[PDB]
RNA sequence: CGAUGUCGGCUCAUCACAUCCUGGGGCUGAAGUAGGUCCCAAGGGUAUGGCUGUUCGCCAUUUAAAGUGGUACGCGAGCUGGGUUUAGAACGUCGUGAGACAGUUCGGUCCCUAUCUGCCGUGGGCGCUGGAGAACUGAGGGGGGCUGCUCCUAGUACGAGAGGACCGGAGUGGACGCAUCACUGGUGUUCGGGUUGUCAUGCCAAUGGCACUGCCCGGUAGCUAAAUGCGGAAGAGAUAAGUGCUGAAAGCAUCUAAGCACGAAACUUGCCCCGAGAUGAGUUCUCCCUGACCCUUUAAGGGUCCUGAAGGAACGUUGAAGACGACGACGUUGAUAGGCCGGGUGUGUAAGCGCAGCGAUGCGUUGAGCUAACCGGUACUAAUGAACCGUGAGGCUUAACCU
RNA sequence: AAUUCCUUGUCGGGUAAGUUCCGACCUGCACGAAUGGCGUAAUGAUGGCCAGGCUGUCUCCACCCGAGACUCAGUGAAAU
RNA sequence: ACACAGGUGGUCAGGUAGAGAAUACCAAGGCGCUUGAGAGAACUCGGGUGAAGGAACUAGGCAAAAUGGUGCCGUAACUUC
RNA sequence: AGGACCGAACCGACUAAUGUUGAAAAAUUAGCGGAUGACUUGUGGCUGGGGGUGAAAGGCCAAUCAAACCGGGAGAUAGCU
């Protein structure tokens, strides 16, 4: 089994484990929504708020460290502005999560996954 | 550690690969070293000496691979697999000059004429 | 005679004066107070039930508080027979622990060993593998035969290469004490008792090394 | 190998018995809206504790 | 945790000298004759691991008879007496595990602090 | 003969005793010594290589001993295809030849997803006649059993010496087995670091992709052995071969006929694990539920209104727990996860900037930066909806106590 | 001897152990000179034997990374 | 026999590195292959790394493993030279 | 120069593994040989069954070859199941 481990597999080849949360988290600059698996939806969740903790200031090695996590120079541009300073106002939580239904073709479970600041 | 291998004279009585044939004391060990007593095959001889190659003797290993340990923390491990000869009739060191440093199997007493022998730590 | 409910934690050095690295487990006795003391009027038995920690105590339901009703309270963790001969244990909470015995040097313990799982072949009792790709192809943990032919006609209940591993009792034996305590309860063994840590076990004597 | 005797419906049956699908222990019921879903899960707009968050 | 870190100090010897490895050091163990205790000579050079909050490594070649033999200290048990640093120096790269087979020449070690 | 695949190996063994080792005895042409020989004894154990397809054998070196036989000469719907009978080819030989040879030599396709019985785990029903929540009794079952050597006794008994025990005591191994990651290591493509070629982020710088994981070095947790701790017990009871008392039939004698005593690694316990589906559904402990009505053939109910508890079920966050079921904790009464913060741990002296250097590069800023699985703390986020299920004081008979 | 039955022939070498191998010896059942004899550098996806090298082939097995198996949803065989 | 892991003849040959239609990385251009999503056990298949030992394996090193380039040094038995 | 080497294309098939109710009525994957020649490849033409054709295996001649296929003789005959 699995016991003391956050070590994850997932449904990816190793390369594409660590090279698909640039295009689920440069999702998470565009509308800060997602829908996505839910589970997936958890392990999404590890990553993206670490990057808000990164994005409290853009030194010039905090702005070269978001060139070591994803590289879209728009996005970065994006980056510590109120993506990250916004979210100092509470301490973890940068996101709600909140449960879904199913996927209509076969099932998959479905997830809402939005930061938690924004408008709201 | 284990039969077969090839080790190492450390005594001035022959000069490279000597190879186990036999660990001694029962069967069914991954284990040939320390200062057990161990049936030797000389292939490897000097050839300047007094025997030559593809004689049997016996040994105790004096610089074992896995070496020794006591559990302290302290774990004296030699990168030497040296051993030394000794009479299939009476034991005894058959060396008379022993290079390098030895075990604490025999500096356990075992044999007592072979840490007199041997110079080192 | 009766043990003590301590709890695993994880193993350590247990150092000496020459300051040897054995293992050990720092085991936490809370108190283990008298619950029921178990008697030759109410049955054959002569055991005690005892109570050993805390608990949430608004998760418990009214049928397990209702003996502590008719007795004290400490939150436990569970009930447990320590069997006993005569009388030397009382129904009155005594929230006894380690600093009891001290002379100890063979107690049972009952930690359930480490789970992960239920194991297969070479993992039973631990076959011998077949050969790889130098005279055999196909079976490697793949295992052989289970039996003959019409005698005895049958595959027998002996043998086993697929059952559960772990997470039901085990008992060790023998186990040497260094250290009892009061300060924290605290119990230093020659170690390697068996769990997955945090793992509540026994301390009780035993008969045999 | 195979059927040597062919199964009388006294082994298909039985197979399941234990055959199975859902259980709803009711639908849950919202207390700031009455929606009927099942607790946990969306009730079809984000319709949880007095909101219609991401609504739908 | 909540059982060591106050009860584990205790067994620490963290009054010992610290180095980055790579060092000429001369270890002082007692050796115990039975009889009478004494100060066993170790000239090395560490390799040595971080400290795990109680165990570590100070694995030394000696380099013997031309090879060495090698022996593993944690300084935390007591009979590990005292250990010099002498001169220090170090490899770029922090672990040693495969610079100690470099050998044929090698012994270089240095310092920077940066 | 409407197909029961040959041998050997491998793998896995299991069984019998006509017992090889270890255990107990008898006789001895048994001083001791190591034996000879026979009786009893299945608890447990019982070799690795060279050569050969050979099982087998021989030889070599070990071992406490390397036991024998049975199980379709055990085991190919478990493995191999070496021996071995296909078609190819060749030799020696026989034959007129074609061809042949229980002579020889080289090469030459091992299939089947398991319905059924049987096994190994693990669940699900329904029940033990009120409903639930717990702890054990032990009916029975299963696991477990090895041994050398050293030292002591004692160089004693014994022996003229040489040599060399008994009984008992202690120590240390070998093989086997159980547990455990603390130590010591291994791996460790969620980590750190170095690095070649090329392509890229407009370009410099600095970064990123690809190239078996691009290549390589280091390594935390976890898992794990080659690591580390522990284990085969003492002690009872009843016996075997055997040793006996007491003692007649048969004035003696006679261990046996009466009557009484011991006696082995065998046996029954003791040890360890499952264990009330033990339908013989046990016991012990605790808790909760003590409304009306109607319609009856009526200790059996049928139906209607009001209720439904304890507890459970589900739901959710999840677990050192897990194929799935199952088992465990927590759910704002909150540390159950994740995050967050600090610490540790592992790597090893960032980037940018300055200075030196023609550069390569070096040095300072700065032993910096980074950092999981780890540890301490923290409700930020996720633990939202109660729903649902479960009922309402216990059938009869007989006895005892109360009346 | 791809031939030798008797036959693991006998001796020598190599192995500690070499029923195989290599050199002799001749105990040639049942080799032999174009259905050619005896040699041969060079050659071989060739037979036999050995050595260095390298190693999970083995001692004695471990950990890691994918694709199944396994769980869920959609579709959905087979021999017999 | 299939929208079948197969077969099919001819013509064209960019850029970087490279001896090259090798090979790696890129173009222009064209594709992601007609069940999907989870848990992530045994065992299997397909890969990758292994302390110590090094052919003990086995009929047999079957296979893997290492070897591998350029220039230059230097090369024995034997020989049809 | 050469029935020359190495090695792509191309051409062939020596090993292993996986497949073996296959993706496949002989493939796929990793190796292996040949690669200016007794080489190879396209196109069309031309040899017929007691026959062809064969660097020979009794090999091949539409998954087939110890004398092809189709129709006729034919309801061959079957002391046999």
């Amino acid at each position: 089994m699995r016991h003391r481990k956050s070590g994850r597999q997932l449904n990816r080849n190793s390369s594409h484990r660590q090279a698909m949360f640039r295009n689920m988290a440069g999702s998470l600059v565009r509308h800060e929504i997602i829908k996505t698996t839910l589970p997936k939806a958890k392990e999404l969740r590890r990553v993206v708020e670490p990057l808000i903790t990164l994005a409290k200031t853009d030194s010039v090695a905090n702005r070269r460290l978001a060139f070591a996590r994803t590289r879209d120079n728009e996005i970065v541009a994006k980056l510590f502005n109120e993506l990250g300073p916004r979210f100092a106002s509470r301490a973890g939580g940068y996101t709600r999560i909140l449960k879904c239904g199913f996927r209509a073709g076969d099932n998959a479970p479905m997830a809402y996954i939005e930061l938690v600041d924004r408008s709201e | 550690i284990q039969e077969q291998t090839m080790l190492n004279v450390a005594d001035n009585s022959g000069a490279r690969r000597v190879m186990c044939i036999k660990v001694l004391g029962g069967s069914h060990r991954r284990y040939a070293g320390v200062g057990d007593i161990i049936k030797i095959t000389i292939k490897e001889a000097i050839p300047r000496g007094k025997v030559k190659k593809g004689d049997v003797l016996k040994a105790v290993v004096v610089r074992t691979k896995k070496g020794v340990r006591r559990p302290d923390g302290s774990v004296i491990r030699f990168d030497g697999n040296a051993c030394v000869l000794l009479n299939n009739n009476s034991e005894q060191p058959i060396g008379t000059r022993i290079f390098g440093p030895v075990t604490r199997e025999l500096r356990s007493e075992k044999f007592m004429k072979i840490i007199s022998l041997a110079p080192e730590v | 005679m009766i043990g003590l409910v301590g709890k695993k934690v994880g193993m350590t050095r247990i150092f000496t004066e020459d300051g040897v690295s054995i293992p050990v487990t720092v085991i936490e006795v809370e108190a283990n107070r008298v619950t029921q003391v178990k008697d030759l009027a109410n049955d054959g038995y002569r055991a005690i039930q005892v109570t050993t920690g805390a608990k949430k105590a608004n998760r418990v339901t009214k049928p397990e508080a209702g003996h502590f009703a008719k007795a004290g309270v400490e939150a436990g963790r569970g009930l447990w027979e320590f069997r006993l001969a005569e009388g030397e244990e009382f129904t009155v909470g005594q929230s006894i622990s380690v600093e009891l015995f001290a002379d100890v040097k063979k107690v049972d313990v009952t930690g359930t060993s480490k789970g992960k799982g239920f194991a297969g072949t070479v993992k039973r009792w631990n076959f011998r593998t077949q050969d790889a790709t130098h005279g055999n192809s196909l079976s490697h943990r793949v295992p052989g035969s289970i039996g003959q032919n019409q005698t005895p006609g049958k595959v027998f209940k002996g043998k086993k290469m697929a059952g559960q591993m772990g997470n039901e009792r085990v008992t060790v034996q023998s186990l040497d004490v260094v250290r009892v305590d009061a300060e924290r309860n605290l119990l230093l063994v020659k170690g390697a008792v068996p769990g997955a840590t945090g793992s509540d076990l026994i301390v009780k004597p035993a008969v045999k090394a | 190998a195979v059927q040597q005797n062919k199964p009388t419906r006294s082994k298909r049956g039985m197979r399941r018995s234990h055959d199975a699908l859902t259980a709803v222990t009711s639908l849950s019921v919202d207390k700031t809206s009455g929606e009927k879903h099942l607790r946990h899960h969306i009730t079809a707009d984000g319709y949880y504790r007095g909101r219609k968050v991401i609504a739908k | 945790s909540n059982i060591i870190k106050q009860l584990e100090q205790e067994q620490m010897k963290q009054d010992v000298p610290s180095f980055r490895p790579g060092d000429t050091v001369e270890v002082k163990v007692w050796v115990v004759e039975g009889s009478k205790k004494r100060l066993q000579a170790f000239e090395g050079v560490v390799i040595a691991i971080r400290n795990r909050g109680l165990h570590s490594a100070f694995t030394v070649r000696k380099i013997s008879n031309g090879e060495g033999v090698e022996r593993v200290f944690q300084t935390h048990s007591p009979v590990v007496d005292s250990i010099s640093v002498k001169r220090r120096g170090a490899v770029r790269k922090a672990k040693l595990y495969y610079l100690r087979e470099r050998t044929g020449k090698a012994a270089r070690i240095k310092e920077r602090l940066n």
